[PDB]
C-alpha cells in the first residue's frame, strides 16, 4: 500500500502553514488564509474539531485522510463488514452519497455529506436488509 | 407544439484546431470542441453547425468559393458540408491523423498533411447530385521522414510547400509534368520548421523555424540554385514559435510564440510592426484576412479568441470562454441577454443577438451556484459556495451589495422576491433558508422547518409565495409576506432535486430522485398531475463501469426543470445525455434531445481518482421570447430555437384557402381577408407579404376587425419581426392600432398575451428608444448652439 | 371626454416645458466641460 | 525591529544608492502562498469532487475580459451622489 | 418530414409529388417498375422506394 | 410571382417614402459610432549616476534643513522623443493623392447639389472610418466642408432612409466641430444650412409620439 | 528566374 | 460662482430642481460661454449639476410616457 499522494497532501499543508508562520503575525493577509485552511480541512473532515494552526501542523496525518475514504467510512457505519467488501460494493454501484452514485472507492466523503451515504434504492443488498427485518415495502420498490 | 433545433453554442468561441477566415473576410470559422462555430463579424452575429463529429475537431478549411467546408477530427474522420445550405454532404475516413487540411486556391484540389505523407485529393462538385463515392485521390507524396507540421499552397495551384519536423522545408509540383520545376528540399534550420510560404511573385520562399529563425530563399547563381540570401532571427528570450502565417499581398508575417505574445513583421525587411500579448498561455493559431487587414488569434488553454485590426489597432472581436462548466444560466426578463456562471466563480453576461460576452465579473471567490434576475430586470443576483450572495446592477455593471451569513454558510440555491426587496438562499449544510433585505442587506430571519438540506427555492412571480423543497422528501410553501406567517408542508415519495414555479403562480412542479415530475396546486396543496421520466432518460455506460447501463442507476432523474412561459410544457435535464421536453396537461414526452455525441465524453454512449469529463446538463431555461430554450452543459450553453420554421402547420385550413387565393385577395384590396387567410396557412413568407402590403390608411380598419383567436399570433409575429426589421415606423403604427383596438381584450387575458406583449416591449425599449433618444439629444444640442452666444 | 381631452393637453405642455429646460441644460453644461477640457489638455 | 550584527554585503555607497531608488519580498511570499493554496485546494477538490475538476491555470498586454462593456464609460458608472 | 409534401405512387407506373399548401402536383416521374412503397427519411434527405 | 413559386419573400427596402426606415444592418452600429471615443480608450493595451546628488537629512546634514535651505519636463521631453521616434519607425513613400475619396465626393456633391453618392459611401464606411472622416473635416472660414456635410445629411433625412445612421453622423459632427459651429453661429452659411436641417429634423418627431404612446398603453395593459 | 515563377531620392539636407 | 453653487445644491433635491434649471438656462442664454469656462471652480460646480440633471431628465420623461394613459382612455371612450 502506497500513501505517496497523501504524504504530499500532508506535506503541502505543512509547507504552506510554515510560510504563514514566517509572515508577520499582525498581517491580515496571513490570518485570513490560515482560517480558510482550517475551515477547508474542517469541511473535508480531516480535522474533527476546529483547531489552531499549530495543532494543524501535527493533527494532519495520512491516517486522517484514509479515514475519510468512502470504503473506510462505510466500514465504520457498518454498511460493510470489511474494507475489501466495501470496495466491491462501491465498484458494483450499490452505494450513493447524496443523490449521486459513487463508483470510485478512492472518493473522500466530506463532513456534511457523511450523513447521507447509503445504499441505492433498488440495490439487491438493500432488499436483503429489509427482508431480514420483514420491512420490505414494494411501493418504494425496495 | 413547436420543433426546437440546435442553433448556437455560447460560452465557447475557440477550443482547438485552426481558425479560418471566410473568403469574403466577413465571417470567421472557429472549431468549438466537437463542432464548428461561425461568427459574422460585420453583422455581429453567430451560429453553430448542427453536424457533429465523433471526436474533437483537428483541422478545418473553407474553399475560396464559400460553398464547401471540410472538417477533420482527431481520428482522421472527415465531414464535408455545404456551407451555404448548412447541410452535411459526405463523410469520409482518411484512417490517419491529419495535421492540416487546405483547399487549393483554384478549389479543384485540396491537400492533406497525414503523418509524414502529403496526400492530394480532388474536390467533390457541390452542384452535382449526391455521390456515393465522390472522393478521388490525385496523388500521394512521400518525401519527409517525420510528421508534417503544415502545408502552404502556391497562388497559381501549381506548387505546395510542406514543413516537417525533419528540420526541412520541401516543395512539390501538383502537375506531374512540372516535377522538374520544384522537387527541392530546403535545409539549414536548427529546429522544427513551422511555416514555408511563397512571395507574391513566387520568386522568393520564406521558411520559419521553432527556434525563431526566418530564412529567405532565392534562386541565384553561385549554375543556379536555391540559396539563403538573408537570415532573420526572433530574439525571444525563451519563447518558441508556435504558429506562423504570411500574407503575400501585404507582406505581413504574423507569428505567435509559446509565451503568449505575437509579433507582426514586414518581410523581407523584418520591420517589427507591433508586439502584443494576450496572456501567459501559448498562441496556438494565427490567421489572416483575405485583404490582410484583420488578424485572428487563438489560444486553446483559456479558450481565447481575438480578431485584431492592425491597420487601426482596433479589436473587431475579443472574447474568452468559461474555463469550467457553466453551473447555471439565467435569461434577462425580456430575453435580450443571458447570464452564465461557472465553477471558477466568474459570471459572464452574454448578448443573445450578437452572442458575445458584454462583461465578466470575478468578485466571487468560489463557484457560483445560482444566478437569477429580478422581475424588473436591471438587477441580477448570484450565490456562491464561498459563502456570499451578491446583487449586480446591470445598467452600470457594479456589485452594489453583498449578503452573507453569520457563520459563512455555503449557498447552493437562490430565489428573489418579485418586488426585488427580499432575497432568499439555501444551503446543503444548514437546513435553514436565510432571508435578507435588498435595500438594507440585513438578515431579516431564517426560515426553519426543513429536516434536510434545502435543494431548491422559487418565488411566485404573481402571488409572491416561496416554495422550497429538500432531501427531506417534502415541499413547504411559505407565506412570508404579511402580518402572519404560514407554512404548508407537502409530502413527496422521494427526495426533491429540482423545483419550478408556474408563471401564473398557481402550481409548482418538482423533479424527484425516483425520476418523477409531480405537479401540485399551491392554493389547495394537493397533487394535480405526475409524469414518469425514468424510461425516457438516456444514460450511457461510463468507460470505467463494471455494470451495464440498463442496470445502472447513476442518473435516471432530472436535476433541473423549468416551465414554458405559456405554462403547457416543461424542459428537464440532469447528469445524463438527454434533454426531455414534456407537456404538463397530458403528461407525455413532446421531444427528446441528445446533448452530445462526442465519444470522448464519458456518458455519451486507492488514492487516485479515475476521472474524465462527463456529459451533464447543469441548468435549463426557456427563453422569455418563447422561441428558444438554453441548456448549460460541460461544453457550453446550448441554445435550441424554433426560428427556422420549415414545418407546415396550418391552422383551421380549408379547401378555399390557398397561397394563390391570398395573393388574389391583396390584388382585390381585401386586406383583412388576405391577412386572415395567411395566418390560417401559417406561412411566414405569406404573412410577411400581406403584412407589408397593407396601406397605412387601412391599418386601423384591419386591426379593429381581426378575430380574437388570431390576435395572440399577429402580436407575436410583429414583436419578433420588428426587433430585426428596418420598418420602425410601420411596425409602431401596427402596434398602436392593435393596442388601441384590442387593449381591453389583452388586459382581460394577461396570461394569454404575456409572451406577445413582452416581445413588443423589447422592440419598443431596446431599439425604438435608442433612436429617439439620439434624435432628441441632437434637437437640444442644436438649440444650444444656435440660441447661445458664440465664443470670442 | 372633453375634460380628459383638456387635462391631457395642458398636462403634456407643462411636462414638456420642464423637459425642454432639462434637455437644454444638460447639453449646454456638457459643452462647457468639452471646451475646458480642450483648452486645458 | 531586528538589527543585523554581521558585515553588510552592501558597500556604504550602495546603501545610499538603494534608498535613492509594502515589501517586494513580502509580496513575493504572498504570490507563493496563493500558488500553494490554489494547488492544495485543487488536490483536495479532486479527491472530494463527484464530477471532473480541471486543473487551474516586458510586452504590452491585451485584456481578454473586461468588467464593463467597452462602450460604457467610467463617468457613467458613478451615481450622482458619488459625484 | 416537414409535412409540406406528399409523394405517392400508383399502378400507372408514376411517382407524383404534391405540394399541400397549393394542393397541386409539382413533380412527376415515370418508373419502369411500379413502386409498391414510398417512405421519406426522418431527416428528409433520402426517399426509399 | 416567382417569389411565391419559391415560397420566399424579401422585405421591401422602404414600404413608403413618408415612412421612416432604419439602416439595413446591425443595430449596434449606431451604438458603436456614438461611443467610439471611449471604446478606443478602454481598448488600449495595458502598459545610477556616479555623482549621486543626495542632500538633506538623508546624508546627515540636519543643519541644512534647520536653516531652511532646500523632472516632469524630462518626462515631457522623453515623450517628445517617443513621438519623433515613432515617426522614424515608419518611412512609407508610396504616392497618395492629395484628396481622399470621401472629401472628393463632398466637393462634387456641392457642385451638383446631389450628395447621394456621398451618402451611399457614408453608409458603407466602417465606424472607425466614419469617425476619422468627420473629425478630419476642415474647420477654417468659409467653413465650406462643414456646410456641405450638413447639406448632405439634410438630404439624407428627407429621403426617410437610414434614419438612425444620419442622426448619429450629425451627433458626431457636433461632437467634433461644435465649437466651430458655436463660435460662428451668426455666419449665414452655417445658419442657413442649420435652419434647413432643423426644418426637416423637426418633422421627425412623430416617432417619439408613437414610441411614448405604445409603452404607456403596453405597460398599463400588461400591469392593469 | 526561379523555377516556381508564375506562368527621385529626396535630399535629407534641409535649410534650417 | 455663488449663484451656481446655490443652483447646484437646489438641483440635488427633486422638489426644488425646477428653479435651478431655469436659472442655469438663463445664465447660459445671457452670458458668453467662453467666459464661464475660464472662471476658476466653475467646472467643478458644473461637474455636480450634470449627473443630477440627467436623473431629473430620465424622470419627467417617464411622466410623459405615463400621461398617455389619458390617450388610451379617450380612444376607449370613443368606442
Ligand atoms: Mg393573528
Amino acid at each position: 500500500e502506497d500513501y505517496h499522494k497523501y504524504n504530499r497532501i500532508c506535506g503541502d499543508i505543512r509547507r504552506l502553514a510554515n510560510k504563514l508562520s514566517l509572515l508577520p503575525p499582525t498581517d491580515p493577509f496571513r490570518r485570513k488564509h490560515e482560517q480558510l485552511l482550517l475551515d477547508k480541512l474542517y469541511a473535508m473532515g480531516v480535522l474533527t474539531t476546529k483547531s489552531k494552526i499549530s495543532d494543524l501542523e501535527n493533527k494532519v496525518t495520512v491516517s486522517a485522510i484514509c479515514r475519510r475514504r468512502l470504503p473506510v467510512i462505510m466500514h465504520r457505519l457498518k454498511m460493510a463488514e470489511t474494507i475489501q467488501d466495501a470496495v466491491k460494493f462501491i465498484e458494483q454501484g450499490h452505494v450513493r452519497v447524496g443523490p449521486n452514485l459513487i463508483n470510485d472507492p478512492a472518493y473522500l466523503v466530506t463532513r456534511n455529506m457523511e450523513d447521507y451515504v447509503t445504499w441505492v434504492d433498488n440495490s439487491k443488498i438493500k432488499k436483503t436488509l429489509l427482508r431480514y427485518r420483514n420491512q420490505i415495502d414494494d411501493f418504494d420498490f425496495s | 407544439k413547436s420543433d426546437f433545433k440546435f442553433s448556437n453554442l455560447l460560452g465557447t468561441v475557440y477550443r482547438q484546431g485552426n481558425i479560418t477566415f471566410s473568403d469574403d473576410g466577413k465571417q470567421l470559422l472557429s472549431p468549438v470542441g466537437n463542432r464548428v462555430s461561425v461568427f459574422d463579424l460585420i453583422n455581429n452575429k453567430s451560429f453553430t453547425f448542427e453536424y457533429e463529429h465523433r471526436k474533437n475537431i483537428a483541422a478545418i478549411d473553407l474553399n475560396k468559393q464559400g460553398t464547401l467546408l471540410i472538417s477533420i477530427d482527431e481520428d482522421g474522420r472527415a465531414i464535408l458540408v455545404n456551407f451555404k445550405a448548412r447541410n452535411v454532404l459526405h463523410h469520409f475516413n482518411f484512417k490517419e491523423k491529419c495535421s492540416a487540411v487546405k483547399f487549393s486556391p483554384d478549389g479543384r484540389l485540396f491537400a492533406l498533411a497525414s503523418g509524414r505523407f502529403l496526400q492530394i485529393w480532388k474536390t467533390p462538385d457541390v452542384n452535382k447530385d449526391r455521390q456515393f463515392a465522390p472522393f478521388v485521390r490525385h496523388r500521394v507524396h512521400a518525401g519527409h521522414f517525420q510528421d508534417i507540421t503544415s502545408l502552404t499552397w502556391s497562388q497559381d495551384s501549381r506548387f505546395i510547400l510542406t514543413t516537417s519536423k525533419d528540420l526541412s522545408a520541401k516543395i512539390w509540383s501538383v502537375d506531374s509534368e512540372e516535377k522538374n520545376l520544384a522537387a527541392t528540399t530546403f535545409n539549414g534550420h536548427r529546429d522544427y520548421v513551422m511555416g514555408a510560404f511563397f512571395s507574391h511573385d513566387q520568386e522568393k520562399i520564406y521558411t520559419v523555424s521553432k527556434d525563431g529563425a526566418v530564412f529567405v530563399w532565392e534562386f541565384t547563381k553561385r549554375k543556379y540554385s536555391w540559396r539563403i540570401t538573408k537570415k532573420h532571427f526572433f530574439y525571444a528570450n525563451q519563447a518558441k514559435v508556435k504558429c506562423v502565417t504570411f500574407h503575400p499581398a501585404t507582406r505581413l508575417l504574423a507569428v505567435g510564440f509559446t509565451s503568449g505574445e505575437f509579433r507582426l513583421y514586414d518581410l523581407p525587411d523584418f520591420t517589427l510592426i507591433q508586439q502584443l500579448s494576450m496572456g501567459q498561455n501559448p498562441v496556438n493559431t494565427v490567421s489572416v484576412n483575405q485583404t490582410g487587414e484583420w488578424l485572428a488569434f487563438g489560444s486553446s488553454k483559456l479558450g481565447q479568441l481575438l480578431v485584431y485590426e492592425w491597420q487601426s489597432e482596433s479589436y473587431i472581436l475579443k472574447q474568452q470562454g468559461h474555463f469550467d462548466s457553466t453551473n447555471s444560466l439565467a435569461y434577462s426578463p425580456d430575453g435580450s441577454r443571458v447570464v452564465t456562471a461557472s465553477e471558477d466563480g466568474k459570471i459572464k453576461v452574454w448578448d443573445i443577438t450578437s452572442g458575445f460576452c458584454l462583461a465578466t465579473f470575478e468578485e466571487h471567490t468560489s463557484s457560483v451556484t445560482a444566478v437569477q434576475f429580478a422581475k424588473r430586470g436591471q438587477v441580477m443576483f448570484s450565490s456562491s459556495l464561498d459563502g456570499t450572495v451578491r446583487a449586480w446592477d446591470l445598467i452600470r455593471y457594479r456589485n452594489f451589495r453583498t449578503f452573507t451569513g453569520t457563520e459563512r454558510i455555503q449557498f447552493n440555491c437562490l430565489a428573489v422576491d418579485p418586488s426585488g426587496e427580499v432575497v432568499c438562499a439555501g444551503s446543503l449544510d444548514n437546513f435553514d433558508i436565510h432571508v435578507w433585505s435588498v435595500q438594507t442587506g440585513q438578515l431579516l430571519d431564517a426560515l426553519s422547518g426543513h429536516e434536510g438540506p434545502v435543494s431548491c427555492l422559487s418565488f411566485s412571480q404573481e402571488n409572491s409565495v416561496l416554495a422550497s423543497a429538500s432531501w427531506d422528501k417534502t415541499i413547504r410553501i411559505w407565506s412570508i409576506f404579511g402580518r402572519s406567517q404560514q407554512v404548508e408542508p407537502i409530502e413527496v415519495y422521494s427526495d426533491v432535486l429540482a423545483l419550478s414555479m408556474r408563471p401564473d403562480g398557481k402550481e409548482v412542479a418538482v423533479s424527484t430522485l425516483k425520476g418523477q415530475i409531480s405537479i401540485f396546486n399551491i392554493e389547495d396543496a394537493k397533487q394535480v398531475g405526475n409524469i414518469d421520466c425514468r424510461k425516457d432518460i438516456i444514460s450511457g455506460r461510463f468507460n470505467q463501469d463494471r455494470f451495464t447501463a440498463k442496470n445502472s442507476e447513476r442518473s435516471k432523474f432530472f436535476t433541473t426543470i423549468h416551465y414554458s412561459f405559456d405554462g403547457m410544457a416543461i424542459v428537464a435535464g440532469g447528469n445524463n445525455n438527454s434533454i426531455c421536453l414534456y407537456d404538463v396537461p397530458n403528461e407525455v414526452l413532446l421531444k427528446r434531445f441528445i446533448v452530445s455525441r462526442n465519444m470522448a465524453l464519458n456518458g455519451t454512449l486507492l488514492s487516485t481518482r479515475k476521472m474524465r469529463p462527463e456529459v451533464r446538463v447543469t441548468s435549463v431555461q426557456f427563453s422569455p421570447t418563447a422561441n428558444a430554450f438554453a441548456a448549460a452543459s460541460t461544453e457550453g450553453l446550448l441554445i435550441y430555437s424554433t426560428n427556422d420554421t420549415i414545418l407546415f402547420d396550418p391552422f383551421d385550413l380549408d379547401v378555399d384557402v390557398t397561397p394563390h387565393s391570398t395573393v388574389e385577395a391583396l390584388r382585390e384590396k381585401q386586406f383583412l381577408n388576405a391577412l386572415v387567410m395567411a395566418f390560417r396557412l401559417n406561412e411566414e413568407y405569406l404573412i410577411n407579404k400581406v403584412y407589408e402590403a397593407i396601406p397605412i390608411k387601412e391599418i386601423p380598419l384591419v386591426a379593429s376587425n381581426i378575430p380574437a383567436i388570431y390576435l395572440p399570433r399577429i402580436l407575436k409575429f410583429i414583436g419578433d419581426f420588428a426587433i430585426e426589421s428596418q420598418h420602425i415606423e410601420f411596425n409602431l403604427i401596427w402596434i398602436k392600432a392593435l393596442l388601441s383596438a384590442s387593449g381591453g381584450y389583452i388586459n382581460e387575458h394577461k396570461y394569454l398575451f404575456s409572451t406577445a406583449m413582452r416581445s413588443i416591449q423589447r422592440f419598443i425599449v431596446r431599439v425604438a428608444k435608442e433612436v429617439v433618444n439620439t434624435t432628441t439629444d441632437n434637437k437640444y444640442t442644436y438649440r444650444f448652439l444656435v440660441s447661445t452666444d458664440g465664443s470670442m | 371626454k372633453l375634460q380628459i381631452n383638456r387635462v391631457k393637453t395642458e398636462l403634456r405642455s407643462a411636462l414638456k416645458s420642464t423637459e425642454d429646460d432639462l434637455g437644454f441644460n444638460v447639453q449646454g453644461l456638457k459643452f462647457v466641460k468639452q471646451q475646458w477640457n480642450l483648452r486645458h489638455n | 525591529f531586528e538589527l543585523s550584527d554581521v558585515k553588510s554585503s552592501k558597500s556604504l555607497a550602495e546603501i545610499y544608492e538603494d534608498d535613492y531608488t509594502l515589501s517586494e519580498e513580502l509580496q513575493k511570499a504572498h504570490s507563493e502562498i496563493s500558488e500553494l493554496y490554489a494547488n492544495l485546494v485543487y488536490k483536495l477538490d479532486v479527491l472530494s469532487s463527484v464530477h471532473f475538476v480541471p486543473k487551474p491555470a516586458e510586452t504590452p498586454t491585451i485584456s481578454m475580459e473586461d468588467a464593463q462593456p467597452l462602450y460604457m464609460s467610467n463617468a457613467s458608472s458613478l451615481a450622482p451622489q458619488e459625484i | 418530414p416537414e409535412g409540406r409534401w406528399i409523394v405517392s405512387a400508383s399502378l400507372d407506373s408514376t411517382i407524383r409529388t404534391w405540394d399541400l399548401p397549393t394542393g397541386g402536383c409539382i413533380d412527376g416521374i415515370i418508373v419502369d417498375n411500379v413502386a409498391t412503397n414510398v417512405k421519406f427519411s426522418p431527416n428528409g434527405d433520402l426517399l426509399a422506394t | 410571382l416567382n417569389d411565391i413559386d419559391f415560397n420566399t419573400y424579401t422585405s421591401l427596402e422602404q414600404i413608403d417614402k413618408e415612412l421612416l426606415t432604419l439602416s439595413i444592418g446591425p443595430r449596434s452600429k449606431m451604438n458603436t459610432l456614438l461611443h467610439l471615443d471611449v471604446i478606443r480608450k478602454r481598448s488600449k493595451p495595458k502598459e545610477l549616476p556616479f555623482f549621486l546628488q543626495l542632500s538633506g537629512e538623508k546624508v546627515g546634514d540636519e543643519a541644512s534643513v534647520r536653516e531652511g535651505i532646500a523632472h516632469r519636463r524630462d518626462q515631457e521631453a522623453q515623450k517628445k522623443l517617443d513621438a519623433e521616434e515613432q515617426m522614424n519607425k515608419f518611412k512609407v513613400t508610396g504616392r497618395l493623392g492629395f484628396e481622399s475619396h470621401f472629401t472628393k465626393q463632398l466637393r462634387e456633391g456641392s457642385q451638383s447639389k446631389d450628395y447621394s453618392s456621398l451618402l451611399a459611401t457614408l453608409i458603407n464606411f466602417s465606424p472607425a472610418a466614419v469617425d476619422l472622416e468627420i473629425r478630419s473635416l476642415n474647420s477654417f472660414e468659409p467653413f465650406d466642408e462643414i456646410v456641405w456635410f450638413i447639406d448632405a445629411l439634410t438630404q439624407g433625412l428627407k429621403s426617410n432612409k437610414n434614419f438612425e445612421l444620419y442622426e448619429t453622423f450629425m451627433s458626431l459632427l457636433f461632437k467634433a466641430h461644435g465649437d466651430v459651429i458655436h463660435a460662428n453661429n451668426k455666419n449665414q452659411d452655417i445658419a442657413s444650412a442649420l435652419q434647413n436641417w432643423e426644418d426637416v429634423h423637426k418633422k421627425e418627431d412623430r416617432l417619439d409620439d408613437l414610441v411614448k404612446f405604445c409603452m404607456g398603453v403596453a405597460a398599463f395593459v400588461t400591469t392593469a | 528566374v526561379a523555377p516556381t515563377a508564375l506562368k527621385d531620392d529626396d535630399d535629407d539636407v534641409l535649410l534650417d | 460662482i455663488l449663484l451656481m453653487k446655490r443652483c447646484r445644491d437646489w438641483n440635488t433635491n427633486a422638489k426644488t430642481h425646477t428653479i435651478a434649471q431655469r436659472t442655469i438656462r438663463c445664465i447660459l442664454m445671457h452670458h458668453n460661454i467662453a467666459k464661464l469656462s475660464e472662471i476658476p471652480g466653475m467646472v467643478k460646480i458644473v461637474d455636480a449639476i450634470i449627473p443630477y440633471t440627467q436623473r431629473h431628465f430620465t424622470r419627467v420623461d417617464n411622466l410623459v410616457e405615463q400621461s398617455y394613459i389619458l390617450d388610451y382612455a379617450l380612444v376607449e371612450m370613443d368606442k
